Protein backbone atom coordinates (compact mmCIF):
# COMPACT_ATOMS: atom_id res chain seq x y z
CA UNK A 1 0.00 0.00 0.00
CA UNK A 2 1.40 3.22 -0.95
CA UNK A 3 1.46 5.80 1.89
CA UNK A 4 2.46 8.87 0.36
CA UNK A 5 3.95 10.39 -2.96
CA UNK A 6 6.13 13.37 -3.89
CA UNK A 7 8.08 14.85 -6.17
CA UNK A 8 10.04 18.07 -6.92
CA UNK A 9 12.12 19.92 -9.33
CA UNK A 10 15.31 22.23 -8.96
CA UNK A 11 16.60 25.03 -11.35
CA UNK A 12 20.43 24.41 -11.08
CA UNK A 13 21.52 27.77 -12.06
CA UNK A 14 18.90 29.61 -9.38
CA UNK A 15 20.80 27.35 -6.72
CA UNK A 16 24.27 28.38 -7.99
CA UNK A 17 22.75 31.90 -7.24
CA UNK A 18 21.49 31.51 -3.96
CA UNK A 19 24.97 30.61 -3.08
CA UNK A 20 25.96 33.68 -4.63
CA UNK A 21 24.20 35.62 -2.67
CA UNK A 22 23.96 33.67 0.87
CA UNK A 23 26.71 31.52 0.71
CA UNK A 24 26.46 28.36 2.64
CA UNK A 25 23.49 29.03 4.39
CA UNK A 26 21.21 26.71 1.90
CA UNK A 27 23.61 23.95 2.34
CA UNK A 28 23.44 24.43 6.27
CA UNK A 29 19.56 24.14 6.22
CA UNK A 30 19.03 21.61 4.13
CA UNK A 31 22.13 19.29 4.46
CA UNK A 32 22.45 16.80 7.96
CA UNK A 33 25.98 16.70 9.58
CA UNK A 34 27.68 14.60 7.23
CA UNK A 35 26.43 15.74 4.05
CA UNK A 36 27.71 19.01 5.04
CA UNK A 37 30.66 17.35 5.42
CA UNK A 38 30.75 16.29 1.97
CA UNK A 39 29.73 19.24 0.54
CA UNK A 40 32.51 21.15 2.27
CA UNK A 41 34.97 19.21 -0.04
CA UNK A 42 32.94 18.55 -3.13
CA UNK A 43 34.31 19.65 -6.51
CA UNK A 44 30.78 20.87 -7.89
CA UNK A 45 28.78 22.06 -4.81
CA UNK A 46 26.15 23.33 -6.98
CA UNK A 47 25.00 20.27 -8.60
CA UNK A 48 25.38 18.09 -5.43
CA UNK A 49 23.38 20.57 -3.35
CA UNK A 50 20.65 20.55 -6.62
CA UNK A 51 20.28 16.94 -6.33
CA UNK A 52 20.02 16.67 -2.50
CA UNK A 53 17.62 19.44 -2.27
CA UNK A 54 15.15 17.37 -5.15
CA UNK A 55 15.18 13.88 -3.29
CA UNK A 56 14.95 15.49 0.55
CA UNK A 57 12.00 18.01 -0.89
CA UNK A 58 10.18 14.94 -2.26
CA UNK A 59 10.79 13.09 0.62
CA UNK A 60 9.21 16.20 2.53
CA UNK A 61 6.15 15.78 0.12
CA UNK A 62 5.97 12.25 0.40
CA UNK A 63 5.52 12.37 3.78
CA UNK A 64 3.19 15.18 4.17
CA UNK A 65 7.77 15.89 11.72
CA UNK A 66 10.42 16.05 8.93
CA UNK A 67 13.51 17.81 9.41
CA UNK A 68 15.92 18.19 6.57
CA UNK A 69 18.44 18.03 9.59
CA UNK A 70 16.98 14.63 10.90
CA UNK A 71 17.33 13.13 7.40
CA UNK A 72 20.45 11.97 4.85
CA UNK A 73 20.40 10.91 1.83
CA UNK A 74 22.90 7.89 0.47
CA UNK A 75 23.50 5.17 -2.09
CA UNK A 76 23.90 1.84 -1.50
CA UNK A 77 25.99 -0.73 -3.61
CA UNK A 78 23.77 -0.77 -6.52
CA UNK A 79 24.43 3.15 -6.48
CA UNK A 80 20.33 3.35 -5.92
CA UNK A 81 19.58 6.52 -3.59
CA UNK A 82 18.08 5.13 0.01
CA UNK A 83 16.97 7.38 3.33
CA UNK A 84 18.45 7.28 6.61
CA UNK A 85 15.74 8.81 8.81
CA UNK A 86 16.39 9.70 12.60
CA UNK A 87 15.42 11.42 15.69
CA UNK A 88 11.63 12.88 15.13
CA UNK A 89 11.96 12.01 11.68
CA UNK A 90 12.33 8.31 12.19
CA UNK A 91 9.55 8.30 14.97
CA UNK A 92 7.07 9.80 12.33
CA UNK A 93 8.32 6.84 10.04
CA UNK A 94 7.76 4.51 12.58
CA UNK A 95 4.39 6.35 13.72
CA UNK A 96 3.09 6.07 10.02
CA UNK A 97 3.76 2.07 9.77
CA UNK A 98 6.26 3.22 6.57
CA UNK A 99 8.19 -0.69 5.51
CA UNK A 100 9.77 1.07 2.24
CA UNK A 101 11.16 3.66 0.74
CA UNK A 102 11.25 4.18 -3.00
CA UNK A 103 13.47 7.30 -4.03
CA UNK A 104 14.51 8.08 -7.62
CA UNK A 105 16.69 10.62 -8.85
CA UNK A 106 17.65 12.16 -12.58
CA UNK A 107 19.51 15.78 -13.46
CA UNK A 108 20.10 17.30 -16.94
CA UNK A 109 22.46 20.53 -17.27
CA UNK A 110 19.46 22.48 -16.24
CA UNK A 111 17.66 20.57 -14.12
CA UNK A 112 17.33 17.92 -11.11
CA UNK A 113 14.52 16.13 -10.40
CA UNK A 114 13.55 13.87 -7.61
CA UNK A 115 10.69 11.29 -6.74
CA UNK A 116 9.85 9.67 -2.79
CA UNK A 117 7.31 6.82 -2.42
CA UNK A 118 6.78 5.56 0.63
CA UNK A 119 5.16 2.48 1.29
CA UNK A 120 3.86 0.34 3.89
CA UNK B 1 11.05 52.01 11.20
CA UNK B 2 8.74 48.87 12.75
CA UNK B 3 9.36 45.21 12.53
CA UNK B 4 5.97 45.32 10.21
CA UNK B 5 7.97 47.63 7.21
CA UNK B 6 10.72 45.75 7.33
CA UNK B 7 9.72 42.47 7.29
CA UNK B 8 7.47 43.81 4.10
CA UNK B 9 10.45 45.40 2.79
CA UNK B 10 11.73 41.98 2.42
CA UNK B 11 9.30 39.80 1.57
CA UNK B 12 9.21 42.29 -1.40
CA UNK B 13 12.52 42.35 -2.16
CA UNK B 14 12.82 38.75 -2.11
CA UNK B 15 9.05 37.73 -3.88
CA UNK B 16 10.18 40.67 -6.64
CA UNK B 17 6.61 42.16 -5.62
CA UNK B 18 5.87 45.74 -5.10
CA UNK B 19 5.47 47.18 -1.57
CA UNK B 20 1.59 48.25 -1.86
CA UNK B 21 1.00 44.37 -2.73
CA UNK B 22 2.37 43.02 0.38
CA UNK B 23 -0.60 43.58 3.05
CA UNK B 24 -0.36 41.61 6.27
CA UNK B 25 -3.26 39.49 5.32
CA UNK B 26 -1.54 38.45 2.13
CA UNK B 27 -0.45 34.80 1.89
CA UNK B 28 2.70 34.19 0.32
CA UNK B 29 2.68 31.43 -1.78
CA UNK B 30 -1.77 32.06 -2.89
CA UNK B 31 -1.08 35.95 -2.88
CA UNK B 32 2.35 36.88 -3.42
CA UNK B 33 3.37 33.93 -5.82
CA UNK B 34 6.32 32.23 -4.24
CA UNK B 35 7.09 29.23 -5.69
CA UNK B 36 8.61 26.15 -3.48
CA UNK B 37 12.33 28.13 -3.15
CA UNK B 38 10.84 31.84 -2.06
CA UNK B 39 9.47 29.96 0.85
CA UNK B 40 13.55 29.55 1.68
CA UNK B 41 15.39 32.63 0.49
CA UNK B 42 12.22 34.83 2.51
CA UNK B 43 12.70 32.51 5.29
CA UNK B 44 16.36 32.80 5.47
CA UNK B 45 16.71 36.74 4.97
CA UNK B 46 14.37 36.87 7.60
CA UNK B 47 16.04 35.05 10.07
CA UNK B 48 19.50 36.90 8.39
CA UNK B 49 17.63 40.61 9.36
CA UNK B 50 16.29 39.85 12.60
CA UNK B 51 19.30 37.23 14.33
CA UNK B 52 16.85 34.37 14.81
CA UNK B 53 16.52 30.68 13.90
CA UNK B 54 13.25 29.08 13.42
CA UNK B 55 12.78 25.11 12.28
CA UNK B 56 12.05 24.64 8.67
CA UNK B 57 8.28 23.17 9.08
CA UNK B 58 7.95 25.25 11.75
CA UNK B 59 8.35 28.44 9.45
CA UNK B 60 6.78 26.32 6.95
CA UNK B 61 3.20 26.81 8.22
CA UNK B 62 4.09 30.33 8.22
CA UNK B 63 1.68 30.81 5.63
CA UNK B 64 0.65 35.03 5.95
CA UNK B 65 2.99 37.92 6.16
CA UNK B 66 1.06 38.88 9.40
CA UNK B 67 2.70 35.25 10.85
CA UNK B 68 5.75 36.37 9.87
CA UNK B 69 5.50 39.71 11.39
CA UNK B 70 4.59 37.69 14.58
CA UNK B 71 6.54 35.18 14.61
CA UNK B 72 9.70 37.84 14.39
CA UNK B 73 7.75 40.08 17.36
CA UNK B 74 7.46 36.69 19.42
CA UNK B 75 10.97 35.27 18.93
CA UNK B 76 13.40 38.24 18.47
CA UNK B 77 16.32 38.64 20.54
CA UNK C 1 -2.18 -2.91 -6.03
CA UNK C 2 -1.17 0.45 -8.26
CA UNK C 3 -3.86 0.20 -11.13
CA UNK C 4 -2.48 3.28 -12.63
CA UNK C 5 0.60 6.11 -13.01
CA UNK C 6 0.23 9.66 -14.33
CA UNK C 7 2.63 12.52 -14.26
CA UNK C 8 2.50 15.85 -16.13
CA UNK C 9 5.02 19.47 -16.56
CA UNK C 10 3.59 22.34 -17.21
CA UNK C 11 5.94 25.71 -18.21
CA UNK C 12 4.08 28.36 -16.82
CA UNK C 13 4.82 31.33 -19.01
CA UNK C 14 3.36 28.83 -21.86
CA UNK C 15 0.25 28.99 -20.14
CA UNK C 16 0.66 33.07 -19.72
CA UNK C 17 0.57 33.21 -23.27
CA UNK C 18 -2.38 30.70 -23.83
CA UNK C 19 -4.23 33.13 -21.85
CA UNK C 20 -3.15 35.91 -23.56
CA UNK C 21 -4.44 34.32 -27.27
CA UNK C 22 -7.71 33.05 -26.07
CA UNK C 23 -8.63 34.43 -22.38
CA UNK C 24 -10.73 32.62 -20.40
CA UNK C 25 -11.15 29.82 -22.96
CA UNK C 26 -8.69 26.94 -21.36
CA UNK C 27 -9.45 27.69 -17.96
CA UNK C 28 -13.31 26.98 -18.90
CA UNK C 29 -12.06 24.02 -20.28
CA UNK C 30 -9.72 22.30 -17.77
CA UNK C 31 -11.75 23.40 -14.57
CA UNK C 32 -14.73 22.65 -13.34
CA UNK C 33 -17.87 24.70 -12.01
CA UNK C 34 -16.28 25.42 -8.63
CA UNK C 35 -12.67 25.84 -9.83
CA UNK C 36 -13.40 28.38 -12.64
CA UNK C 37 -15.50 30.12 -9.78
CA UNK C 38 -12.21 30.33 -8.11
CA UNK C 39 -9.64 31.18 -10.87
CA UNK C 40 -12.29 34.44 -12.30
CA UNK C 41 -11.34 36.02 -9.10
CA UNK C 42 -8.02 34.36 -8.41
CA UNK C 43 -4.77 36.89 -7.64
CA UNK C 44 -2.43 34.76 -10.05
CA UNK C 45 -4.81 32.72 -12.15
CA UNK C 46 -2.03 31.67 -14.50
CA UNK C 47 -0.16 29.71 -11.55
CA UNK C 48 -3.23 28.38 -10.35
CA UNK C 49 -4.67 27.29 -13.49
CA UNK C 50 -1.04 25.53 -14.40
CA UNK C 51 -0.79 23.41 -11.44
CA UNK C 52 -4.60 22.44 -11.86
CA UNK C 53 -3.96 21.58 -14.89
CA UNK C 54 -0.99 19.52 -14.19
CA UNK C 55 -2.73 17.65 -11.48
CA UNK C 56 -5.47 16.72 -13.88
CA UNK C 57 -3.75 15.65 -16.51
CA UNK C 58 -1.75 13.47 -14.16
CA UNK C 59 -4.97 12.35 -12.89
CA UNK C 60 -6.47 11.09 -16.68
CA UNK C 61 -3.15 9.90 -17.45
CA UNK C 62 -3.18 7.62 -14.61
CA UNK C 63 -6.88 6.38 -15.95
CA UNK C 64 -5.32 5.53 -18.81
CA UNK C 65 -9.80 4.41 -22.67
CA UNK C 66 -13.87 5.11 -22.27
CA UNK C 67 -13.66 8.80 -21.26
CA UNK C 68 -12.20 10.95 -18.48
CA UNK C 69 -13.41 14.16 -18.41
CA UNK C 70 -11.50 17.51 -16.61
CA UNK C 71 -15.21 18.95 -15.79
CA UNK C 72 -16.37 15.59 -13.91
CA UNK C 73 -13.32 15.51 -11.34
CA UNK C 74 -11.92 18.48 -9.48
CA UNK C 75 -8.75 19.23 -7.43
CA UNK C 76 -8.91 20.44 -3.24
CA UNK C 77 -6.24 20.69 -0.83
CA UNK C 78 -7.59 18.79 2.37
CA UNK C 79 -6.18 20.32 6.01
CA UNK C 80 -2.75 19.35 5.66
CA UNK C 81 -2.36 21.18 2.04
CA UNK C 82 -2.08 18.16 0.50
CA UNK C 83 -3.93 18.01 -3.13
CA UNK C 84 -6.46 15.11 -3.69
CA UNK C 85 -9.37 14.42 -6.18
CA UNK C 86 -12.95 14.73 -6.32
CA UNK C 87 -14.79 12.61 -8.84
CA UNK C 88 -18.58 12.59 -9.81
CA UNK C 89 -20.58 11.53 -12.30
CA UNK C 90 -18.84 9.66 -15.22
CA UNK C 91 -15.60 9.87 -13.41
CA UNK C 92 -16.70 8.29 -10.26
CA UNK C 93 -18.79 5.61 -11.76
CA UNK C 94 -15.57 4.70 -13.99
CA UNK C 95 -12.92 4.88 -10.21
CA UNK C 96 -15.86 2.40 -9.34
CA UNK C 97 -15.23 0.37 -11.82
CA UNK C 98 -11.65 -0.07 -11.89
CA UNK C 99 -12.00 -0.76 -8.27
CA UNK C 100 -9.78 2.64 -6.78
CA UNK C 101 -9.47 2.39 -3.60
CA UNK C 102 -6.73 5.19 -2.85
CA UNK C 103 -5.85 7.88 -5.38
CA UNK C 104 -2.50 9.50 -4.26
CA UNK C 105 -1.46 12.99 -5.65
CA UNK C 106 1.79 14.82 -5.07
CA UNK C 107 2.14 18.86 -6.92
CA UNK C 108 5.29 21.10 -7.05
CA UNK C 109 5.78 24.40 -9.21
CA UNK C 110 8.87 26.39 -9.52
CA UNK C 111 9.31 29.84 -11.20
CA UNK C 112 8.76 28.15 -14.31
CA UNK C 113 7.66 24.19 -14.16
CA UNK C 114 4.86 22.80 -11.99
CA UNK C 115 4.68 19.38 -12.23
CA UNK C 116 2.03 16.91 -10.71
CA UNK C 117 2.30 12.74 -10.09
CA UNK C 118 -1.03 10.70 -9.27
CA UNK C 119 -0.93 6.94 -9.15
CA UNK C 120 -4.59 5.25 -8.57
CA UNK C 121 -4.46 2.07 -6.35
CA UNK C 122 -6.68 -1.08 -5.26
CA UNK D 1 4.11 -4.38 -3.72
CA UNK D 2 6.46 -1.60 -5.42
CA UNK D 3 9.46 -3.20 -6.41
CA UNK D 4 11.03 -0.19 -8.31
CA UNK D 5 10.83 3.28 -9.08
CA UNK D 6 12.48 5.07 -11.82
CA UNK D 7 12.16 8.97 -13.47
CA UNK D 8 14.36 10.84 -16.10
CA UNK D 9 13.76 14.10 -17.81
CA UNK D 10 15.69 14.92 -21.43
CA UNK D 11 16.18 18.15 -22.95
CA UNK D 12 15.18 17.95 -26.14
CA UNK D 13 17.31 20.60 -28.02
CA UNK D 14 20.51 18.61 -26.16
CA UNK D 15 19.49 15.62 -28.39
CA UNK D 16 19.14 17.69 -31.57
CA UNK D 17 22.83 18.99 -30.82
CA UNK D 18 24.12 15.11 -30.47
CA UNK D 19 22.42 13.68 -33.50
CA UNK D 20 23.85 17.03 -35.14
CA UNK D 21 27.13 15.58 -33.79
CA UNK D 22 27.08 11.68 -34.40
CA UNK D 23 24.40 11.09 -36.75
CA UNK D 24 22.68 7.77 -36.16
CA UNK D 25 24.91 6.53 -33.50
CA UNK D 26 22.72 6.86 -30.89
CA UNK D 27 19.07 5.87 -31.63
CA UNK D 28 21.53 3.00 -33.07
CA UNK D 29 22.57 2.32 -29.46
CA UNK D 30 19.36 3.45 -27.38
CA UNK D 31 17.15 1.67 -29.80
CA UNK D 32 15.61 -1.90 -30.38
CA UNK D 33 15.41 -3.13 -34.10
CA UNK D 34 11.66 -2.46 -34.01
CA UNK D 35 12.08 0.90 -32.70
CA UNK D 36 15.13 1.86 -35.08
CA UNK D 37 13.02 0.73 -37.98
CA UNK D 38 10.21 3.16 -36.85
CA UNK D 39 13.16 5.95 -36.04
CA UNK D 40 14.29 5.50 -39.96
CA UNK D 41 10.95 6.80 -41.08
CA UNK D 42 10.09 8.77 -38.57
CA UNK D 43 9.09 12.61 -39.38
CA UNK D 44 10.73 13.94 -36.26
CA UNK D 45 12.98 11.56 -35.14
CA UNK D 46 14.64 14.21 -32.83
CA UNK D 47 11.35 13.99 -30.11
CA UNK D 48 10.61 10.32 -30.86
CA UNK D 49 14.02 9.70 -29.80
CA UNK D 50 13.73 12.17 -26.47
CA UNK D 51 10.80 10.33 -25.59
CA UNK D 52 11.95 6.51 -26.12
CA UNK D 53 15.35 7.79 -23.77
CA UNK D 54 13.29 9.27 -21.36
CA UNK D 55 11.27 6.07 -20.97
CA UNK D 56 14.09 3.96 -20.87
CA UNK D 57 16.48 5.58 -18.74
CA UNK D 58 13.47 5.70 -15.80
CA UNK D 59 13.24 2.31 -16.69
CA UNK D 60 16.78 1.15 -15.92
CA UNK D 61 16.63 3.63 -12.64
CA UNK D 62 13.83 1.86 -11.74
CA UNK D 63 15.21 -1.48 -11.93
CA UNK D 64 17.97 -0.53 -10.49
CA UNK D 65 24.26 -7.27 -15.23
CA UNK D 66 24.73 -6.40 -18.82
CA UNK D 67 21.46 -4.38 -18.67
CA UNK D 68 21.24 -2.45 -22.14
CA UNK D 69 18.26 0.54 -23.39
CA UNK D 70 18.25 -1.90 -26.53
CA UNK D 71 17.07 -4.11 -24.07
CA UNK D 72 14.06 -2.39 -22.97
CA UNK D 73 11.67 -1.81 -25.74
CA UNK D 74 8.68 0.90 -25.77
CA UNK D 75 5.32 0.22 -27.70
CA UNK D 76 1.82 1.92 -27.50
CA UNK D 77 -1.11 -0.36 -26.97
CA UNK D 78 -4.54 0.00 -27.98
CA UNK D 79 -5.30 2.86 -25.96
CA UNK D 80 -2.13 4.72 -27.26
CA UNK D 81 -0.39 4.52 -23.59
CA UNK D 82 2.73 3.23 -23.46
CA UNK D 83 3.87 -0.18 -22.59
CA UNK D 84 7.17 -2.32 -21.99
CA UNK D 85 8.54 -5.19 -23.53
CA UNK D 86 11.92 -7.28 -22.53
CA UNK D 87 14.53 -9.19 -24.04
CA UNK D 88 17.36 -11.05 -22.85
CA UNK D 89 19.28 -10.32 -19.77
CA UNK D 90 16.38 -7.43 -19.02
CA UNK D 91 13.89 -9.70 -19.18
CA UNK D 92 15.94 -12.26 -17.12
CA UNK D 93 16.23 -9.62 -14.23
CA UNK D 94 12.52 -8.99 -14.28
CA UNK D 95 11.79 -12.43 -13.50
CA UNK D 96 14.57 -12.63 -11.08
CA UNK D 97 12.77 -9.88 -8.80
CA UNK D 98 9.33 -11.05 -9.12
CA UNK D 99 7.72 -8.18 -12.03
CA UNK D 100 4.36 -8.64 -11.96
CA UNK D 101 3.20 -5.27 -13.33
CA UNK D 102 4.83 -2.45 -14.92
CA UNK D 103 3.24 1.00 -15.25
CA UNK D 104 4.79 3.71 -17.25
CA UNK D 105 4.12 7.54 -17.52
CA UNK D 106 5.04 9.87 -20.18
CA UNK D 107 4.92 13.62 -20.97
CA UNK D 108 6.45 16.15 -23.09
CA UNK D 109 6.65 19.72 -23.51
CA UNK D 110 8.23 21.74 -26.46
CA UNK D 111 11.86 21.88 -24.73
CA UNK D 112 11.66 19.16 -22.48
CA UNK D 113 10.43 14.96 -22.04
CA UNK D 114 9.59 13.23 -18.43
CA UNK D 115 9.05 9.67 -18.14
CA UNK D 116 8.15 7.69 -15.01
CA UNK D 117 8.46 4.01 -14.25
CA UNK D 118 7.45 1.73 -11.60
CA UNK D 119 7.58 -2.04 -11.22
CA UNK D 120 5.87 -3.90 -9.04
CA UNK D 121 5.68 -7.40 -7.96
CA UNK E 1 -11.71 30.86 -48.30
CA UNK E 2 -12.73 27.32 -47.55
CA UNK E 3 -13.05 25.55 -44.31
CA UNK E 4 -10.11 23.36 -45.14
CA UNK E 5 -7.84 26.57 -45.68
CA UNK E 6 -8.92 27.93 -42.65
CA UNK E 7 -8.59 24.59 -40.17
CA UNK E 8 -4.94 24.62 -42.04
CA UNK E 9 -4.43 28.26 -41.41
CA UNK E 10 -5.47 28.09 -37.67
CA UNK E 11 -3.22 24.32 -37.36
CA UNK E 12 -0.34 26.29 -38.84
CA UNK E 13 -0.46 29.07 -37.18
CA UNK E 14 -1.11 27.47 -33.41
CA UNK E 15 1.96 24.44 -34.17
CA UNK E 16 4.52 26.95 -35.75
CA UNK E 17 4.38 25.12 -38.44
CA UNK E 18 4.70 26.10 -42.22
CA UNK E 19 1.90 25.32 -44.79
CA UNK E 20 3.02 23.23 -47.50
CA UNK E 21 3.40 20.42 -44.47
CA UNK E 22 -0.04 21.18 -43.07
CA UNK E 23 -1.52 18.24 -45.31
CA UNK E 24 -4.67 16.22 -45.02
CA UNK E 25 -3.15 12.99 -43.95
CA UNK E 26 -0.96 14.63 -41.34
CA UNK E 27 -0.75 13.61 -37.79
CA UNK E 28 -0.78 16.70 -35.58
CA UNK E 29 1.31 14.65 -33.21
CA UNK E 30 3.17 12.21 -35.48
CA UNK E 31 3.35 14.06 -38.44
CA UNK E 32 3.34 18.05 -36.95
CA UNK E 33 5.49 17.39 -33.87
CA UNK E 34 2.79 19.11 -31.14
CA UNK E 35 3.37 18.05 -27.32
CA UNK E 36 0.69 17.66 -24.98
CA UNK E 37 -0.25 21.35 -24.67
CA UNK E 38 -0.39 22.37 -28.39
CA UNK E 39 -3.42 19.78 -28.75
CA UNK E 40 -5.03 21.76 -26.21
CA UNK E 41 -3.70 25.08 -28.14
CA UNK E 42 -4.83 23.62 -31.42
CA UNK E 43 -8.35 22.36 -30.67
CA UNK E 44 -9.81 25.43 -28.62
CA UNK E 45 -8.27 27.80 -31.03
CA UNK E 46 -10.72 25.57 -33.66
CA UNK E 47 -13.59 25.74 -31.51
CA UNK E 48 -12.86 29.69 -31.01
CA UNK E 49 -12.97 30.08 -34.77
CA UNK E 50 -16.11 28.13 -35.76
CA UNK E 51 -17.95 27.91 -32.32
CA UNK E 52 -18.23 24.58 -31.22
CA UNK E 53 -17.67 22.64 -28.54
CA UNK E 54 -15.56 19.60 -28.33
CA UNK E 55 -15.51 16.56 -25.63
CA UNK E 56 -12.15 16.17 -24.32
CA UNK E 57 -11.41 12.76 -24.95
CA UNK E 58 -13.24 13.25 -28.19
CA UNK E 59 -10.84 15.72 -29.58
CA UNK E 60 -8.09 13.56 -28.16
CA UNK E 61 -9.59 10.63 -30.77
CA UNK E 62 -8.76 13.89 -33.30
CA UNK E 63 -5.04 12.70 -34.52
CA UNK E 64 -5.02 14.07 -37.97
CA UNK E 65 -5.68 17.62 -39.88
CA UNK E 66 -8.53 15.27 -41.83
CA UNK E 67 -10.17 14.94 -38.62
CA UNK E 68 -10.50 18.38 -37.50
CA UNK E 69 -12.06 19.24 -40.65
CA UNK E 70 -14.21 16.35 -40.54
CA UNK E 71 -15.69 17.54 -37.18
CA UNK E 72 -15.82 20.86 -37.80
CA UNK E 73 -18.14 20.06 -40.80
CA UNK E 74 -19.89 17.95 -39.24
CA UNK E 75 -21.01 20.05 -36.27
CA UNK E 76 -20.75 23.80 -37.19
CA UNK E 77 -23.79 25.66 -36.62
CA UNK F 1 50.86 10.59 -28.72
CA UNK F 2 49.03 7.97 -26.09
CA UNK F 3 46.06 6.58 -25.35
CA UNK F 4 46.34 8.59 -21.96
CA UNK F 5 46.12 11.83 -24.19
CA UNK F 6 43.61 11.11 -26.33
CA UNK F 7 41.58 9.50 -23.58
CA UNK F 8 42.02 12.96 -21.50
CA UNK F 9 41.16 14.89 -24.26
CA UNK F 10 38.13 13.70 -25.59
CA UNK F 11 37.01 13.61 -22.10
CA UNK F 12 37.86 17.29 -21.60
CA UNK F 13 36.31 18.03 -24.80
CA UNK F 14 33.15 16.21 -24.39
CA UNK F 15 32.80 17.39 -20.57
CA UNK F 16 33.44 20.76 -21.39
CA UNK F 17 36.24 21.21 -18.74
CA UNK F 18 39.92 22.09 -18.52
CA UNK F 19 42.67 19.48 -19.34
CA UNK F 20 44.48 20.04 -16.18
CA UNK F 21 41.31 19.29 -14.31
CA UNK F 22 41.36 15.84 -16.12
CA UNK F 23 43.34 13.48 -13.78
CA UNK F 24 43.71 9.54 -13.87
CA UNK F 25 41.67 9.83 -10.41
CA UNK F 26 38.91 12.53 -11.24
CA UNK F 27 35.53 10.25 -11.51
CA UNK F 28 33.39 11.64 -14.24
CA UNK F 29 30.20 12.45 -12.26
CA UNK F 30 31.49 13.01 -8.75
CA UNK F 31 34.84 15.42 -10.18
CA UNK F 32 34.04 16.24 -13.42
CA UNK F 33 30.51 17.01 -12.99
CA UNK F 34 28.51 14.67 -15.56
CA UNK F 35 25.02 13.85 -15.78
CA UNK F 36 23.14 11.08 -16.45
CA UNK F 37 24.03 12.18 -20.30
CA UNK F 38 27.54 13.26 -20.70
CA UNK F 39 28.14 9.27 -19.76
CA UNK F 40 26.62 8.36 -22.99
CA UNK F 41 28.04 11.27 -25.32
CA UNK F 42 31.80 10.61 -23.18
CA UNK F 43 30.65 6.69 -23.59
CA UNK F 44 30.24 6.78 -27.10
CA UNK F 45 32.71 8.97 -28.24
CA UNK F 46 35.66 6.71 -27.06
CA UNK F 47 33.80 3.85 -28.61
CA UNK F 48 33.91 5.63 -32.11
CA UNK F 49 37.73 6.71 -31.46
CA UNK F 50 39.02 3.68 -30.92
CA UNK F 51 36.70 1.52 -32.44
CA UNK F 52 35.31 -1.15 -29.63
CA UNK F 53 31.81 -1.42 -28.29
CA UNK F 54 31.03 -1.60 -24.53
CA UNK F 55 27.91 -3.01 -22.85
CA UNK F 56 26.17 -0.02 -21.25
CA UNK F 57 26.17 -1.27 -17.68
CA UNK F 58 29.84 -1.89 -17.71
CA UNK F 59 30.38 1.70 -19.08
CA UNK F 60 28.06 2.74 -15.90
CA UNK F 61 30.53 0.54 -13.72
CA UNK F 62 34.09 2.97 -15.29
CA UNK F 63 33.33 6.13 -13.59
CA UNK F 64 37.08 6.90 -13.49
CA UNK F 65 39.26 8.65 -16.43
CA UNK F 66 41.99 5.66 -15.00
CA UNK F 67 38.68 2.95 -15.31
CA UNK F 68 38.27 4.36 -19.15
CA UNK F 69 42.02 4.38 -20.42
CA UNK F 70 42.03 0.65 -18.78
CA UNK F 71 39.34 -0.63 -20.53
CA UNK F 72 40.31 0.86 -23.95
CA UNK F 73 43.89 -0.03 -23.55
CA UNK F 74 42.57 -3.85 -22.73
CA UNK F 75 40.24 -4.22 -25.53
CA UNK F 76 40.77 -2.13 -28.17
CA UNK F 77 41.72 -4.59 -31.29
Amino acid sequence: AILGLGTDIVEIARIEAVIARSGDRLARRVLSDNEWAIWKTHHQPVRFLAKRFAVKEAAAKAFGGLAFNQFEVFNDELGKPRLRLWGEALKLAEKLGVANMHVTLADERHYACATVIIES
Amino acid sequence: STIEERVKKIIGEQLGVKQEEVTNNASFVEDLGADSLDTVELVMALEEEFDTEIPDEEAEKITTVQAAIDYINGHQA
